[PDB]
């Protein structure tokens, strides 16, 4: 019954997005190339007032695969040389219903010489009868 | 397809 019952829903967006660059000389461990993911709010809106922390699973190959952002832009700045689905969960700060997202999305990359990568993606996140307070965070951001 | 090399996190899973 969507909208049918005397519900209120408050809807939120994120924005998963990355550029890839690559490099005339590949790094010390020999990779050609330079992403940069981030997850971000509607329209560029900062979403740190319901967005607690964020992470991104990158792969093992990777030093940490695991990258948590607490700080501004929640953004990782590694350097590779293949692509792969990199899951990326959105940490929320509230007692309510599920406070992490999970979005699949696909790091992928040019070939060393050829036009850059950027991607931007905008998710929706709806939630049934939220509390006032959370509504209110999800309004300011 | 045609673009950079990939490496999935699970082989034909």
């Amino acid at each position: 019954g969507s909208h049918m019952a005397s519900s209120c829903a408050v809807q939120v967006k994120l924005e998963l997005g990355h550029r890839a660059q690559v490099r005339k000389k590949p790094t010390v461990e020999g990779f050609t190339h330079d992403w940069m993911v981030f997850v971000r709010g509607p329209e560029h809106s900062n979403i740190q007032h319901f967005v607690e922390k964020v992470v991104f699973h990158l792969h093992e190959s990777f030093p940490r695969p695991k990258r948590v952002c607490k700080d501004p832009p929640y953004k990782v700045e590694e350097s590779g040389y293949a692509g792969f689905i990199l899951p990326i969960e959105v940490y929320f700060k509230n007692k309510e219903e599920p406070r992490k997202v999970r979005f699949d999305y696909d790091l992928f990359l040019h070939l060393e010489g050829h036009p850059p990568v950027n991607h931007l993606r905008c998710e929706k996140l709806t939630f049934n009868n939220p509390t006032e307070d959370f509504r209110r965070k999800l309004l300011k951001a | 397809g045609g673009k950079a090399p990939r490496k999935q996190l699970a082989t034909k899973a």
